[PDB]
């Protein structure tokens, strides 16, 4: 999954396979230096790429004066009662409409979707 | 100006 | 000619009191336009809690666009109705538009009742600013 | 209401538009920061509760 860095060299390490071993490898083209991968994944898509926006969704845009602002639905952490909602904001969203909404007051910075 | 199936 | 020269003898003229409706059928249009703003106020609501299904062929934004401007097609023809009901005899809106001469029953209907939904390239207003048609709205309004 | 009674008198005060504009209440925006501006078309009709 993630990309990991020589140190040696500091470039990206591709995976390799070292036959005798039957061991995964992940070493630099530039360098020699080789390590052994404990993920043991090379590749992962998502198609579906069913990624929630919750963690995407940053805590300050409850600052933004034109967002819309609900009392009606509480904080679930801390119990503040307003909460600025919006919706995906996001292209490749596919179709949803759902609300992501998040805590205003400062700092709680709690995002929840009903 | 009328609606979405009429003229603008 | 033979017409032309009774017509002075009769007579033709549009005014205000053609445009003017009675009292009732302002209420009656009024609550037609009441009644739409809910109704797609409830469907935002359900689009808002995925309750929505989509129609097949087509995304969920496509069928919330489809739901919400059949509703407000429907409240503006009935509006359109009810003024056209409105109409009197007397009425030189009317003399026009059923002599065939100039006009339409859809002209009646935006003078005297509702103007109707603007579409743009085929689709309500669009978002021009960030995710809101003006500044004076809120972010993410799909209401009326 | 005090600006207007300024504004009002505008001849024998020397109070203009400049000084509305350093006074803070009004204030230039183009589209950009018009994005980011919540807007209301009259006021006293938005304004009230
Ligand atoms: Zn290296
Ligand atoms: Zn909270």
């Amino acid at each position: 999954v993630g990309i990991r860095f020589c140190q040696e060299c500091n470039n990206m390490l591709y995976p390799k396979e070292d036959k005798e071993n039957r061991i995964l490898l992940y070493a630099c083209r530039n360098c020699d230096y080789q390590q052994e991968a404990d993920n043991s994944c090379i590749y992962v898509n998502k198609i579906t790429h069913e990624v929630d926006e919750l963690t995407q969704i940053i805590a300050d845009v409850s600052q933004d004066p034109t967002l819309p602002r609900t009392e009606d639905h509480p904080c679930q952490k801390c119990g503040h009662k307003e909460a600025v909602f919006f919706q995906s904001h996001s292209a490749r969203a596919e179709d949803a409409m759902r609300l992501y909404y998040v805590c205003t007051a400062p700092h709680c910075g709690h995002r929840w979707t009903e | 100006i009328w609606g979405i199936g009429c003229n603008p | 000619t033979v017409i032309n020269n009774w017509l002075l003898i009769e007579g033709h003229t549009i005014g205000i009191g053609d445009s003017i409706a009675d009292s009732k059928t302002y209420q009656d249009i009024q609550n037609t336009i009441k009644k739409a703003k809910q109704d797609v106020i409830e469907v935002i609501e359900k689009a808002h809690n995925n309750e929505l299904e989509p129609t097949p062929g087509n995304t969920l934004r496509q069928t919330f666009e489809n739901q919400v401007n059949r509703i407000l097609n429907d409240a503006r023809d009935k509006t359109g109705s009810s003024a056209q009901k409105s109409l009197s005899e007397y009425n030189n809106f009317k003399s026009m538009v059923v002599s065939g001469a100039k006009g339409s029953k859809i002209n009646i209907s935006q003078v005297i009742a509702v103007v109707g939904q603007q579409n743009v390239e085929g689709k309500r207003i669009p978002f021009g600013f960030k995710h809101r048609t003006l500044p004076h709205f809120i972010k993410d309004d799909y209401g009326p | 209401k005090r600006h207007i009674d300024q504004l009002k008198e505008r001849e024998y005060n020397n109070y203009s538009w400049q000084d509305l504009v350093a006074s803070g209440v009004v204030e230039y925006i183009d589209t950009l920061e018009e994005e980011t501006v919540m807007l209301a078309m009259t006021p006293d009709d938005l304004q009230e509760k």
